[PDB]
């Protein structure tokens, strides 16, 4: 499932503000012909990846690393996506795209009322390349740079992110009250692969909701996704979402801040095998959080490189100028490991200024 | 593969009445009693039934509608008794006053209560003829319905004269909402096999040894 | 009437945030070629079964029973649906679903301003797994991890839980001021087992309205629906009603609490059979408020393990460790009864704390 | 004109909350073949009959007395259906529905901002049964107990009860700038016995307006219309018009009150007979108000058995237990009329309490 449609050579502007991540799929280095698919009715549940506040104007990390991963709709140990990995050692990507191989989709959603309105910029990088999404995420670059990255509009008088389910019965509903139930089921059973409208959805459209979706790409040089958990710290695989929500003002046309979102996710899109009893190390899901990001020995430099090319970042009292003080001190540190996390940048101490933060780094 | 169904007989049934009465008609073409004014029924015209347990046919009022009777069969162990050691069995009762109420409790043989007795869960249907000998100078009008809930609830069924039909035969069928009740509790609020006789009117003479 | 459609093995996203409840009916136990069908026109009459408001980010329950129930949208003693649990024995459903057979639709409909904007999620579980109802009460899971649930987003800019009527007349209203009137007569006749829109509601979609409706199905064990009140506490067969409305932010970007909605309700999918005459024993409704909820003997094991996989409900001061001490404590009462009740779970006395409330109960 | 469609069955629910008022019109008593169609261009100006406030979740009367109607919309003495009225014996219905012979429609309509929301139910009762409009009146009973009641949502982002009428001129506006007139002329002459969609009024919908809409009948036992005035006071024709606004709240998430609306009307479905001269006795448009109620002599006990079978009218401190006590006092009035008025049940003096108001009637 999940297709590779392939596009034209330019792309039309009034559908996409990015050029396409590619023109054709890049399904080398996957073995695609080696699982066996396993569809079974867990796997029809979303997860719940994120939940919350997200602040306006400054592009918010979602780690969406899929093995440990914690869903926030349910109270349990497991969920969906993750006893996928508990059960199988080997899961294989069917299809790809432009990034790499892809294994699921996201949504984001937000309910809200009609006196404010702004605009999501969102994108989900693999993760092979995080350099590009740290430099997102320190306000060094912005994401209409980079390719793949959509842009919807959130107000409103518009029906954009919003989830509309109408449940799977067999009934139908067909003794309603004053209204019709639209897409659920005795209007048309519409196929996983295809992409139709029922026929209610076509007139109705409240119940439409053009939604705010990308997919979870992996990473170009895996052959299948066995997790280790020490490997994917040297060489990581799992994607990052970056959401910005940009504009955001009210009624008194006063600008927003942190308003509030949630992500779902699945993982409808893999293969199994391998399939595994009575282990002992599991991915060990962390409860109620979430994962963090993982910096390797091999992506210093390219930071290193995007502060150095960056104006705003020398200056003090901006947001770049705190970050690359603390880019520095961590390089300082003393790294019995070959990592370090986004968290040890931005939970560490501060020095004066930055040049001798420079000095004292090019000796360690 | 299933396990194999396997059979027993029972030869020549105890208890079989072999010589029935005249006053039960055997086909629906010797029956009129609906349309003069002897029976005044709400279930419809009386249909022949067949029983091993009584030599010659009979017709019998429906008293609820007949039905298939699903038999739940995933549990270990299952038996259709199925007429076997069956027997219409009599009891004598007074006829109630027009106020109250006679509830005729329905009941079965040894041998029934015998092989029953190896399983844990039943469901069955159930006969009745009623027979009240009317001398002469008789005018008792009854009725006759099944209870459904309790006490005073009254469904659709017949009304009789007995001076000119004595006999009348009904046939209650298995109504619940479970099928296979246990045998010695049974579902509390059930229809079960039971009828309710009540009479209506008192028209005889005084020479008539009532409570007929 | 109300038809059994079949779906695909995987269910679309675009139109289900959960998988389909089965890929066939459960119609087996239900004795369907039983009854006689009795359509008279007191059936076309719905039940507004509840009204009010009803609290942001917490599952409320709505105890569907419907042969005591009451309506709000009149004032007598009898209503639509308890009628015809006055005059039969025997109700039979025509069809069924995933979960049960079923009996009617309900609908969730609420009038909205422009200025307020959230989300509801809503299912409605047989009561042959009242777990699964109380454990989604109680907080301690939510119901997207179950399936047949759906997400309706009333916003809004958004036309979702709304009722337009357009009066049954056999003029039509041709000769309306200023507008058409839309789906109502002399448009279309569109037949209750066809679902079709009629041609002046495409075009319209305010008078539209894609409604918030699901299915009231019962248990699937009965072979028909005789009520005693009595055997229901034992084995309950009645459904329940779950709502649950999440965002909700006001203009001023203010997260609101207590929404109000109400819920209508029919019973159009019944036979009927053994018409019943001067009864003494009816089924009892109960005046201007509602029905409670049983909880049976042998679910109680059920409804303590899944406090204990909670690790919220042992930590003190969250709203799961208020019904969890309310919980141990009616365990330990003296119940003369084989079933407590949701309201004996609410309106308890307290004691110290957790560890000691099970001690206690272990013994008794 | 204005058609008698045959609708199913079993309404749709979707449509319809209340069942069909009939399957067939009800046009016995009404002598069709009598009167000559007049069309005169005076007909086609419409009636404010009502403009004004109107009190949210309680049911308000508007007596639609044709023969001595005011119009709001206009300074002089008469209007386009009083004029009618005076110059005329003999009114004659065309056509019927399943409440009686039907004269003409009316519009709700009221223009809102996007910062409320909320419903309105509706409904018009034809006068000969006046107690289904007085139970309605005084809150012992609702709109959505008695069929033909529609339901419409004005809020909103909703396009509901709203007036578009795109002026009657032969050039059509063709010479517009900025934007296209939609459904005047020089788009399409849609027919008064069609119902159709112009071709421009298919994709604006702003100007397409869901209208808020029903008919007016009048009494299934008169021949024609002849206006007496002493006779209707006895045996009532004219019908009554039933709007409740139900929720209505704001952006504060706070219940409204007294929301604006106005009713438009037209009697357009009438022949004439029996043209008068210099009459004398004429039908008396009221200036600048409106007619009240008729509570004729036979419909007393009527009014009196629904206070007794309500639980609220007891007690005391209510809204129908004044009503109530206002009810019992005109019974024992003196009265040289054979009709009271809903205005004396509303304007009277009040005793104590309601048990002794009984005795003291019953003697009387």
């Amino acid at each position: 499932s999940l297709p590779e449609n392939a596009p034209n050579a330019v792309s039309n502007p009034q559908q996409f503000i990015t050029p396409a991540t590619a023109l054709s799929a890049e399904e080398y280095n996957v073995h695609e012909a080696l699982g066996e698919t396993e569809e079974l009715e867990l796997d029809e549940f979303p997860v719940l990846v994120f939940k919350g506040n997200v602040p306006v104007d400054s592009v918010t990390s979602i780690p969406l690393d899929l093995a440990t991963i914690y869903d926030f709709a349910w109270d349990g140990e497991q969920n969906a996506i993750s006893q996928k990995f508990q059960r199988f050692a080997h899961l294989i990507p069917k299809s790809a795209g432009g990034f790499g191989p892809v294994i699921g989709n996201y949504t984001i959603t937000a309910n809200l009322p009609t006196g404010v309105a702004g605009r999501i910029l969102h994108n989900c990088l693999p993760g092979d390349c995080v350099d590009l999404a740290v430099s997102r995420i320190f306000g060094l670059k912005s994401l209409l740079g980079v390719a793949g990255t959509a842009v919807s509009a959130i107000g409103g008088p518009l029906l954009n992110g919003l989830v509309n389910t109408a449940a799977p019965i067999l009934s139908g509903a067909a003794h309603a009250i004053g209204g019709n139930v639209v897409g659920g089921l005795a209007d048309a059973v519409i196929d996983i692969g295809s992409n139709l409208l029922t026929p209610k959805e076509k007139e109705q459209p409240s119940a439409n909701s053009s939604a705010i979706s990308g997919d979870i790409p992996i990473s170009r040089f895996v052959e299948m996704l066995k997790y280790v958990k020490e490997n994917y710290q040297d060489n990581p695989v799992f994607p990052t979402l970056l959401v910005e929500p940009q504009n955001f003002i009210s009624n008194a046309m006063t600008a927003l801040k942190t308003i509030p979102i949630e992500v779902f996710a699945n993982m409808r899109n893999v293969k199994v095998e391998r399939n595994l009893f009575d282990r002992t190390v599991v991915p060990t899901v962390k409860e109620a959080t979430l994962a963090d990001i993982v910096i390797p020995n091999h992506m210093y430099g390219y930071i290193l490189r995007d502060f150095l090319q960056n104006k705003r970042a020398f200056q003090s009292g901006t947001k770049q100028n705190v970050y690359f003080q603390q880019f520095l001190t961590v390089l300082s540190q003393r790294n019995i490991r070959t990592h370090i996390t986004l968290n040890d940048i931005t939970s560490c101490s501060i020095d004066s200024e930055s040049i001798a933060n420079k000095i004292e780094r090019v000796k360690h | 593969m299933q396990n194999p169904t396997q059979t027993m007989h029972i030869y020549d049934m105890p208890l079989r009445v072999i010589a029935g009465l005249s006053t039960l008609a055997k086909t629906t073409e010797e029956d009129d009693n609906t349309s003069t004014g002897i029976v005044v029924s709400e279930v419809g015209e009386p249909q022949v039934v067949n029983h091993p347990a009584w030599i010659d046919p009979f017709v019998a009022y429906q008293l609820r509608a007949p039905r298939k009777n699903i038999t739940p069969d995933f549990i270990f162990g299952r038996a259709d008794i199925g007429n076997a050691f069956s027997a219409f069995l009599p009891r004598r009762f007074s006829a109630p006053a027009v106020g109250t109420r006679l509830v005729v409790d329905p009941v079965f043989t040894y041998q029934q209560r015998t092989v029953l007795g190896l399983y844990n869960y039943f469901h069955a249907d159930f006969y009745y003829i009623v027979h009240v000998p009317a001398p002469l100078g008789t005018g008792i009008y009854l009725k006759i319905y099944a209870p459904e809930f309790d006490t005073t609830t009254v469904t659709r069924g017949i009304r009789f004269k007995p001076s000119a039909s004595p006999t009348i035969a009904l046939s209650v069928p298995w109504s619940n909402d479970l099928s296979t009740v246990e045998t010695s509790v049974g579902r509390v609020g059930q229809s079960g096999g039971s009828i309710v006789i009540e009479t209506i009117e008192d028209n005889s003479n005084e020479t008539v040894n009532t409570p007929l």
